[PDB]
């Protein structure tokens, strides 16, 4: 069962840097609506991915295009609630204290 | 029993993990800013672009009338420099520590931690080495990752046929080159990387059997004289008859 | 380069690299290599191989190289850069002593010199660690290749290497961090 | 004595390449006082005085008469040392040119040189090893590139830098001191204390630039809201960084020693 | 001294022709040594 | 005279160790390592020996 | 013993190869060539050699002997000669016991 949960998340965490690269490669000149690149960098926070999701946040606020829920929208995302179900079912054996403190690695 | 075997395994598993997050930091950009200064860096901390996020609205804060700051802007470029840089150092531990995760688990892998004692000034990719890998060639770069298959391919063809947004191993270094099972065992670990070749394949990535059961089956032909040779020095066997004179 | 252009700069040389590049050129007994025929075998131990290049590795960290760049579009815009070995920048200054004229360089150019400076100190610190690191990596590669029979994957035991590479491999194809 | 060594420049004597002002001077902080070579890896890792001038203080153009001991004890020890290089030069060869017999090296070869156990481990605390991981601080690497100012900016910079550069470097020779007379536990108890005056230093001095460099921009009040940034700054990163992780609370494995 | 700079001349073209791997190293060095040598100007 | 007489009668060594042959890269690379360095210590103590003569020892 | 037979390839066959292996090793072909090659403590200068039977290489790839000082590979006639006679001492003193 740990190693299903670790197979699932490393599939998912695999989709997300596919959809990253596509949208990235694909479309280098022709600008994204806005809301797009706030799902895309919401999926790539939830999943701990919070380095490649930044400079989506900061062109976001740049263009004036978030808003007050957009905000505590990415900022939760932050927090990283794809990676913590991983960490619960493999790392911290289901032991919700140990989710907080092993999230703190990372 | 099988210690040094089931060691290697998670020492392997532990290098195949360092070996494809080194592949994903290196083909990546580490964009920093301090004040709409847009340094963007590649994972080996080479300078790839200094820019400006809209000219029009930075203008007038270093005051482009007036002179120029050069200390306003100084301190925006060493900024915007040490916040990308700290986001590579920040990409390599995150690298370790998923490396560990995937095997601490399995093997016990907190002696590694021990054992090697990493850390983001030892792991690669180290700025130093930033010349000879970023700057080379595509071909170069196709024999520095150990890829003997695409290198043979791109030299065919130059045989019978003849502010840079993206990093130059991004064109190498694809997405499918993060997986551990492209990876060859002669770039699995850069420290002995001479030596591991020759377990690997001459014109493949993979591993040759007949040249590794090769290599066993001359050190086996050895050590078996050595063995019969130490069985006649040690113990003799019974002396046949003769007809004394 | 000729004989007679390092002649004219061969005491513009030595002075900074012995005022600022000091602890670049001083010999350092565990990095330096005194003979190329014994250095593989007398010099470097096989054991105490990989706490040289991680010896080596940590000083090319902390040290610091500098250059300079002058811009190419008419403007005397110079700056000099210093950098460390993780990529970073210590110090950015410009010189504008050089250009009395001013307020015709936008902020693009200035930009574009801090980019040749920081270019041009990144690639003086790599060439600097390619010759600190340089001949002992050397020495390295022939204590390897030629002596596969002293370590722990020559000989026979490549055939136990060889089967815990692709025994590593499948416990990364079982989960999805291979086949993803 | 410039015209009379200006008119024989040839003649290879023994040097001394400056004034007789300058060489009087010289002197002077020579035999009255050490040399400061701390931030430099090897020399200081190496440093030895073979002799010593306690009960001696002359004229220095007049003490080259009266007790030429002294005034000849620098290249002196330079022949010293290059006497021993030459010996070690002269050890190396022996392994070079004598060999042990074919059974001896096929004795070697039975047992391999393992990564694990039998190499020595890379991790081995060394001079810049400690120099790593305290610049390895997101607090001092603060200082060091964007806390202080510019060193070749102005002349305020370099005095804050080569302060910090002398601190650090401190810290990291107590430390390297400690391992090499780790094995023993009396010298070991005074290590200890070497590194806690060294660590309370370079803690006295962060704290002291990191309220400085708060509470000075506090009053520039640089008024960026209007241009929608990125909000990084030199204060904006300081603030954002954590608590200052003070030296001397840490222990020794937090400062580099191997757990 | 120009007999000797044209023998090697020859001597390095018959090397770059036999090895194709050594035909692509001499594109690198001289798109390596346009980045590093100091300009003039 | 004594390290003359040994070395005529191998066309003296560490006891456990034998003697590599000639004109190979490690004894000729060692050999050049010896007769530098005893050029050195000759050098050493002619020159120390003229600080102690200028000294009036 | 039916996989494993035979082989004269080597791991490195040509020359061409070689070019191959040197580049994977870690190696700049500019930066890693342009070191100074240093012999007795004393540097190698301008290839001026003075009674010097060692070959001139910067590579170090190009002294490496057996343990024994033997050379049976692209030694040089008279050292091939005397790494042959040492083998033949050796294997004397072997088979006769």
């Amino acid at each position: 069962e740990r190693e299903a949960h670790m197979r699932s998340f490393n599939i998912s965490r695999a989709s997300v840097l596919q959809r990253l690269e596509q949208l990235s490669g694909d479309r280098k000149q022709e600008s994204l609506p806005p809301h797009v690149r706030l799902d895309l960098a919401v999926r790539l926070a939830q999943h701990g991915l919070y380095q490649q999701a930044t400079p989506i946040v900061d062109e976001l606020h740049h263009q004036k295009a978030l808003h007050a829920g957009h905000y505590a929208l990415l900022i939760n995302a932050l927090a990283c609630p794809r990676l913590g179900q991983r960490i619960l079912h493999c790392d911290a054996q289901c032991d919700p204290a140990l989710t907080y403190k092993l999230l703190g690695d990372e | 029993s099988f210690r040094y075997t089931n060691n290697l395994i998670g020492a392997l598993k532990h290098r195949l993990l360092l070996e494809s997050s080194y592949r994903e930091i290196a083909s990546r950009k580490f964009i920093g800013n301090c004040r709409g200064v847009e340094v963007v860096c590649s994972g080996y901390g080479t300078v790839l672009a200094v820019q400006l996020t809209d000219k029009a609205v930075w203008e007038s804060f270093y005051r482009k009338t007036g002179s120029l700051d050069l200390d306003k802007l100084a301190e925006s470029i060493k900024t915007a420099l040490w916040d990308a840089t700290r986001k590579i150092r920040s990409a390599k531990e995150a690298a370790l520590h998923r490396s560990l995760s995937h095997n601490t688990r399995m093997r016990a892998s907190a002696d590694l931690k021990h054992w090697y004692e990493e850390d983001a000034n030892t792991l690669r990719p180290l700025a130093f080495e930033a010349l000879k890998h970023e700057a080379a060639t595509p071909w170069m770069q196709l024999v520095q990752h150990g890829k003997k298959e695409e290198a043979a391919a791109l030299l065919k063809e130059f045989e019978q046929k003849g502010n840079r947004e993206q990093p130059p191993l991004a064109s190498t270094l694809k997405a499918e080159d993060s997986n551990p099972a492209t990876i060859p065992i002669g770039s699995v670990h850069p420290l002995f990387t001479p030596a591991l070749v020759q377990i690997e394949e001459a014109g493949g990535g993979s591993v040759s059997n007949e040249a590794v059961c090769r290599a066993q089956l001359w050190e086996l032909s050895r050590d078996e004289q050595l063995f019969w040779e130490r069985v006649e020095l040690i113990r003799k066997g019974q002396v046949a008859s003769i007809g004394s004179s | 380069a000729d004989e007679s252009e390092w002649a004219t700069a061969r005491r513009s040389v030595l002075d900074h690299a012995m005022q600022h590049e000091r602890e670049w050129w001083f010999p350092n007994e565990m990095l330096d290599v005194k003979d190329v025929v014994t250095g593989s075998t007398n010099g470097l131990t096989p054991q105490m191989y990989p706490a040289a290049v991680r010896y080596g590795v940590e000083l090319c960290t902390v040290l610091t190289a500098e250059g300079k760049f002058v811009d190419e579009r008419g403007s005397g815009l110079s700056a000099r850069c210093v950098v460390n070995g993780t990529g970073a920048a210590e110090s950015v200054v410009f010189d504008t002593a050089n250009c009395n004229g001013t307020n015709t360089t936008s902020v693009e150019d200035a930009l574009r010199v801090a980019h040749g400076a920081l270019r041009s100190a990144q690639d003086r610190h790599n060439t600097l660690a390619a010759f600190r690191l340089g001949p002992l990596s050397k020495q390295s590669q022939v204590l390897l290749f030629c002596g596969v029979n002293a370590y722990e994957f020559g000989g026979k035991y490549a055939r136990t290497y060889a089967y815990a590479f692709e025994k590593a491999k499948k416990e990364l194809e079982a989960t999805a961090a291979s086949g993803f | 004595a410039e015209k009379r060594g200006h008119l024989l420049p040839s003649l290879p004597r023994n040097t001394a390449t400056s004034i007789d002002a300058r060489a009087q001077d010289i002197r002077r902080l020579q035999q009255k006082h050490h040399r400061d070579d701390i931030v430099s890896f090897q020399k200081l890792l190496r440093s030895t005085h073979a002799e010593d001038s306690p009960s001696a203080f002359s004229s220095y153009s007049d003490w080259s008469y009266f007790n030429p001991r002294a005034v000849r004890a620098e290249e002196r020890d330079r022949l010293t040392r290059k006497a021993v290089e030459a010996l070690k030069l002269y050890d190396s060869a022996t392994n070079d040119i004598y060999r042990h017999s074919f059974e001896d090296v096929q004795a070697c070869h039975t047992q391999r040189v393992t990564e694990r156990d039998r190499t020595m481990p890379p991790y081995l605390p060394t001079l810049p090893h400690f120099v790593a991981i305290i610049k390895k601080d997101p607090h001092i690497s603060f200082l060091l590139h964007i806390g202080l100012p510019d060193r070749n900016s102005s002349e305020e910079g370099s005095a804050k830098h080569k302060e910090l550069e002398k601190r650090i470097y401190y810290l990291a020779r107590a430390l390297y001191h400690t391992a090499l007379e780790y094995h023993n536990e009396t010298v070991r108890r005074v290590n200890r204390q070497k590194v806690n005056v060294a660590a309370s230093l370079l803690d006295n001095f962060v704290e002291q630039e990191w309220t400085t460099i708060l509470r000075d921009k506090h009053d520039v009040t640089d008024v960026t809201k209007t241009l929608n940034d990125t909000q990084n700054d030199k204060k904006q990163l300081a603030r954002r960084l954590g608590r200052y992780m003070l030296f001397a609370n840490r222990s020794l494995d937090d400062t580099g020693f191997p757990t | 001294r120009n007999e000797i700079v044209e023998a090697k001349k020859k001597q390095v073209e018959e090397v770059v022709r036999t090895v194709p791997s050594l035909a692509h190293l001499h594109q690198y060095a001289t798109s390596l040594y346009s980045r590093i040598e100091e300009r003039v100007a | 005279d004594a390290r003359a007489v040994a070395e005529k009668k191998f066309n003296a060594p560490p006891p456990g160790m034998f003697l590599r042959p000639a004109h190979s890269f490690r004894r000729l690379a060692g050999e050049l390592k010896r007769r530098r360095a005893q050029s050195i210590l000759d050098e050493v103590a002619r020159a120390q020996g003229m600080l102690d003569l200028f000294e009036r020892q | 013993e039916r996989r494993a037979l035979w082989a004269e390839v080597g791991p490195i066959s040509d020359v061409g190869s070689a070019v191959t292996a040197w580049i994977r090793f870690g190696n700049d072909p500019v930066l890693h060539t342009a070191v100074p090659t240093m012999l007795g403590g004393k540097f190698r200068n301008q290839q001026r050699e003075k009674e010097s039977l060692l070959p001139n290489s910067s590579s170090p790839f190009a002294y490496v002997e057996d343990y024994m000082g033997t050379n049976l590979v692209f030694g040089s006639p008279v050292h091939a000669k005397e790494s042959a006679a040492v083998w033949a001492t050796y294997f004397e003193r072997r088979y006769a016991s």
